[PDB]
């Protein structure tokens, strides 16, 4: 019954907690610093959530925005060496949406697909819209539906789960076009 | 509904 202060307090928290709750608070809290949603590990940028967008435009400028609930991803050269990565955001419902696709290398010359969808927005937000993925190729279709991870989640734990859209090369292929995969993506609110 | 053609982030 001894209260501590959320460690965030200094930047507005107001929170004060038992301890036995202190860790599972301040893993949520709102005043937790942002990470770069960006893929990869080479952006360590920090910074609250209204510092995410000014961010995006500032240090990734390659990074292109479609205004609209339902668009076409288009990932060019997806079997070029290495792992690579794939990032565009979708704006709409008075929000932004990152998307990304990444590829990661498995067992042997196979590698794997992963595509997602997050919120730039807190999780409490995240949780009032559905995105669908959809893949297309001939008399064929594999769909993906979830609700969006808010970036302040991040999706390295969600990748790792295979808590996304998940397909390998091979897959890859059926429903390629060139080197090229056009991946619909549709956001809908809960 | 349109469409963006992504390229790899280099
Ligand atoms: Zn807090
Ligand atoms: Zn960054």
């Amino acid at each position: 019954s001894v209260l501590f202060p959320c460690k965030y307090a200094s930047s507005g928290c107001e929170i004060t907690l038992p301890h036995t709750e202190k860790a599972d608070h301040e893993e949520l809290c709102e005043f937790r610093p942002y990470s770069c949603p960006c893929p990869g590990a080479s952006c360590k940028w920090q910074g609250s959530l209204d510092a995410v967008m000014p961010h995006l435009m500032h240090q990734h400028k390659s990074i292109t925005t479609l205004q609209g609930e339902d668009i076409v991803f288009l990932a060019t050269d997806i079997n070029l060496p290495g792992a690579v990565d794939w990032v565009m955001m979708q704006s709409c419902f008075g929000f932004h949406f990152m998307l990304v696709l990444e590829k990661q290398e498995k067992y042997d010359g196979h590698q794997q697909f992963f595509a997602i969808v997050q919120l730039i927005g807190t999780r409490k937000q995240a949780e009032n819209f559905a995105y669908r993925l959809e893949l297309n190729g001939h008399r064929r279709r594999l769909t993906w539906e979830a609700t969006p991870r808010s970036i302040h989640e991040g999706i390295a734990t969600a990748i790792m789960n295979s808590d996304c859209l998940v397909f390998d090369t091979s897959i890859a292929q059926l429903f390629a076009e060139n080197g090229n995969l056009g991946i619909n993506v549709t956001i809908s609110m809960c | 509904p349109k469409e963006v053609r992504v390229e790899p982030q280099k």
